[PDB]
Formats: C-alpha cells, structure tokens, sequence
C-alpha cells in the first residue's frame, strides 16, 4: 500500500508566479494523499469565499455545463467522476452541494473544489447544499477531521466561505439547478434573490426547505393529490408531489429541474414527466457511488449542451479504510 | 420520448 507524503505542499509551490493554482501538481500530490500547509489551504478557501460571495443566490448563465450529485467528502471519487465527464480544464462543471460529511476526505473535496473554482470560475460553479453548514459539520466527522488534519482555523474558514456559495442557478434561463427542490415560500425567483446567502441554514425556512427539500414518498403513483407535505421522513423540511412541481414549472415557464439530495442506484433518476413536453419535471442526480460504502449503487453526472442532455454513469472508486469517528 | 436532443454513455462495470 502507498504511504502518504509528509511534505506539506507550499504557497509558491501551488501557485505560481502568476498567481495561478497548479492543478496538476495539487491533483498528483493528493492522489499519494498528500497535505498542503495550513497557510495554503487557508488561502484557497478565504480565495474562494472572496469569489462566491460576489456572485448570486440564483446565477442565470447560458451554456453547456455537467451537473454533478454529492459527493460526501469523497474525493476518491471525484478524481475518477472528472475522468469520465473530462478535464475541468477545458469542460464546465457544475456541483449541487454537499462536498462534506459521510467521506473522510471532505477537506481534499473543499480544497481542490476551490482551487479549481479559483483557476476558473468561469468554467465551474459550485453550489451550497443543506450539508454546507456548521450544525451538521459539528454532529458529523467532518469537524473532528479538520482539527485531526489542521486545526479549527481551517474549519472555521470552510463554515464562513460555504455561507458565500450560491443557493440555486438557472441553466440556459430553462433548468433550475438546485439541492434539495422547490419551497412553498417561493414561487417566483425572485423570492429567491429577497433571500439571504451570507449566513447559517436555519432547522426549517424557504432557504432551508430548497437545501432539504425532497419529492413525495410516491412522486409517481398519488392517491390524495396533495402539492406541499411535511418532511417526516427527512425529519425536516416539506415534500413537493408531481401536481406541485408541475405547477411551480409552468408558472417560471421552466423547463426541469436538475438536483440532487437523493442517492440513487444508477447515480440518477428521472420523475415523471410533463403531460405537455416529453421532458422530465424533476431528475436526480448523484455522484457519490458506493453510498456508506456499504451501498452498491452507481454515480452519475448530468452534461447538457448544444440542447442534448448527456448522462455518464461511474463505478466506486478505491480508498484507503477507515474507522468509525477515526476511533 | 424527449423533445429535444439526448444522448447516454455506458456503465464502468455491469453490477446486475
């Protein structure tokens, strides 16, 4: 088995004299499982909160981007999902949130996801999901994780830049790219853009609904009909039924909507369809395979351009074994 | 069927 390098990667080594990140050796160094020095991560992540906090709640681009499911930390599996989507180097990424907890390499996930957004922020967009919090990187491990790799230095900067990461995007003006799903409170964007980004997700809101918002129990097969129900199996939040996204669409003239909150076998699934257009209400994406490392499901990343709708399916990647808590 | 255009790779490794 490989053994991780005790060599801290430096500023001057990661960045070169022109200020640009080098992806290549950041990428190469943390396949061995390698760690930058507490000066350089902490530069990466105040550099991209600086970036995010200048952009929107709901960005409105149009152009050809993949859209990727949660990741959990799991940066083993991010290497393989741009292998399979392409380099980030000359193809757009998009990711819906929830890069931490579950995996024990959120912080590989947080600091390369930044330092490519900060090589181009143009290319990739990175959005905030209902596990971008502090409350829940407390109760998981990614708290401790940071304190075991770095310090609460690092931690306490991850939390200030994740609440500068946008909420939703609108993809060609027809997507709407979100984590968890419509909200009762919003039914119009710019119920979105009256909303407050730069701060903690409250246990329940419209914020909070959209990070944890999910599909009814039977999106497909309804019997009562009903458009908002209380989350009881999230424990949180409310559940939207194919009646209400239908009519949240319609009303935004919006063509699908692209997310993600939900694992899937396949790394993705399609809802139930428009009665007008042959096109999917809702889809699900996720790019985390092998769930809980225990689930052997697939992972998925969703890619639309020129008005065509790619879907890449991926299998789990190799990693190093862990033990519960780091006990 | 959908619309508009729409495309699919293959798997990495069949499971079942």
């Amino acid at each position: 088995v490989p053994f991780p390098p005790s060599h801290r990667l430096t500023a001057k080594e990661v960045f070169d004299n022109d200020g640009k990140p080098r992806v290549d050796i950041l990428k190469a160094h943390l396949m061995k499982e390698g760690r930058l020095e507490e000066s350089v991560a902490l530069r990466i992540i105040t550099e991209g909160a600086s970036i995010l906090r200048q952009e929107k709640n709901l960005l409105d681009i149009d152009a050809p981007v993949t859209v990727c499911g949660d990741i959990h930390g799991q940066f083993f599996d991010l290497m393989k999902l741009f292998e399979v989507g392409g380099s980030p180097a000359n193809t757009r990424y998009l990711f819906l949130g929830d890069y931490v907890d579950r995996g024990y390499f959120s912080i590989e996930c947080v600091l390369y996801l930044w330092a490519l957004k900060i090589l181009y922020p143009k290319t990739l967009f990175l959005l905030r999901g209902n596990h971008e919090c502090r409350h829940l990187t407390e109760y998981f491990t990614f708290k401790q994780e940071c304190k075991i790799k770095y310090s609460e230095r690092v931690y306490d900067a991850c939390m200030d830049a994740f609440d500068c990461l946008p909420l939703a995007a609108l993809m060609n003006q027809q997507f709407l790219c979100v984590h968890g799903g419509l909200s009762p409170e919003i039914n119009t964007l710019d119920d979105i853009r009256k909303l407050d980004r730069f701060k903690e997700p409250p246990a329940y809101g419209p914020m909070c609904d959209i990070l944890w918002s999910d599909p009814l129990e039977d999106f497909g097969n309804e019997k009562t009909q009903e458009h908002f129900t209380h989350n009881t199996v999230r424990g949180c939040s409310y559940f939207y039924s194919y009646p209400a996204v239908c009519e949240f669409l319609q009303h935004n003239n919006l063509l699908s909507i692209l997310r993600a909150h939900e694992a899937q076998d396949a790394g993705y699934r399609m809802y139930r369809k428009s009665q007008t257009t042959g096109f999917p209400s809702l889809i699900t994406i996720f790019s985390a395979p092998n769930y809980l490392d225990v689930y052997n499901n697939k992972a998925a990343v969703l890619k639309y351009e020129n008005n065509v709708m790619n879907i890449r399916q991926f299998n789990c990647s190799p990693h190093p074994y862990w033990l519960p808590n780091f006990m | 069927g959908p619309h508009p255009v729409i495309v699919i790779t293959g798997p990495h490794e069949e499971l079942e």
